[PDB]
């Protein structure tokens, strides 16, 4: 079954796997990160 | 992408560009989620009040782009359709219900620093992430302007609407199925999808695992990056066990 | 922190067409 799909999926080799992050990832985890 | 930026290089290597053989023009973009397995807008391929209606040998998927238009030496894949899949109850006469659809490719692709599969929502990461405010990111090759083409793959991140909000701001019914984004006129900061972005994927990256899950499908909007208007993307989670019935009954 | 999809699952069991909207896309 497809069920979670790729082991692997996700996880960009030219960014995660090679601990480098994005010009603007920031952004988004920011916006996850509720107020008060 | 209007109110983007040009993608950096393995941004987004599960982007798929979907290309129409006869007459050559780019059609929609679509998502890499299996070795064999391309998700996109089920609009992109039956849409009869704009005279779409594609089948398997139409079209071919371009895999590991970033040029809009420059053939890319030893890094993109062109592949073939066996079938294409689109959601038995997708509602193209009224409002984009249910606007989904898979493609399963005749080999497998193989995967590269530039092409690699997005996650599909578990029940948590949905719940933890499907909330207003909380951004998504939209990528494609489409129009630049509402009224314009760009060089390379665009990249635009966008929060999500509070539902009132998104029914308030469109004549359109909008069901379960669907969510919107986009900033408020009061926020300042811009940016939409636009024509040609169809089909391509609306992603978050978990902070729970790290990993990037596509939550939503560029589906439809009232023009591109107007004021109190938002656009529109499928609900992927809701749809999730037809995509896992698709890949169990047909997949391999 | 509002939810802004449902998380539930679509199953089995009318408005104005998209179509019809200026500038739809
Ligand atoms: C799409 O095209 C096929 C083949 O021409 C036709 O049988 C089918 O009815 C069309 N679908 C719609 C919704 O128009
Ligand atoms: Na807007």
């Amino acid at each position: 079954t497809f069920g979670s799909g790729e082991a692997d999926c996700g996880l960009r080799p030219l960014f995660e796997k090679k601990s480098l992050e994005d010009k603007t990832e920031r952004e988004l985890l920011e916006s996850y990160i509720d107020g008060r | 992408i209007v109110e983007g930026s040009d993608a950096e290089i393995g941004m987004s290597p599960w982007q798929v560009m979907l290309f129409r053989k006869s007459p050559q023009e780019l059609l929609c973009g679509a998502s890499l989620i299996s070795d064999r397995w391309v998700l996109t807008a089920a609009h992109c391929l039956l849409y009869p009040p704009w005279d779409k209606n594609f089948t398997e040998n139409d079209l071919l998927v371009r895999i590991g782009k970033h040029s809009r238009t420059r053939y890319e030496r030893n890094i993109e894949k062109i592949s073939m359709l066996e079938k294409i899949y689109i959601h038995p109850r997708y509602n193209w006469r009224e409002n984009l219900d249910r606007d989904i659809a898979l493609m399963k490719l005749k080999k497998p692709v193989a995967f590269s620093d530039y092409i690699h599969p997005v996650c599909l929502p578990d029940r948590e990461t949905a719940a933890s992430l499907l909330q207003a405010g909380y951004k998504g990111r939209v990528t494609g090759w489409g129009n630049l302007k509402e009224t314009g083409q760009p060089s390379v793959l665009q990249v635009v991140n966008l929060p999500i609407v509070e539902r009132p909000v998104c029914k308030d701001s469109t004549r359109i019914r909008i069901t379960d199925n669907m969510f919107c984004a986009g900033y408020k006129p009061d926020e300042g900061k811009r940016g939409d999808a636009c024509e040609g972005d169809s089909g391509g994927p609306f992603v978050m990256k978990s902070p729970f695992n790290n990993r990037w899950y596509q939550m939503g499908i560029v589906s439809w909007g009232e023009g591109c990056d107007r004021d109190g208007k938002y656009g529109f993307y499928t609900h992927v989670f809701r749809l999730k066990k037809w995509i896992q019935k698709v890949i169990d009954q047909f997949g391999e | 922190g509002e939810p802004g999809a449902p998380i539930d699952y679509d199953e089995y069991g009318g408005g104005t067409p998209l179509h019809e909207i200026p500038g739809i896309r």
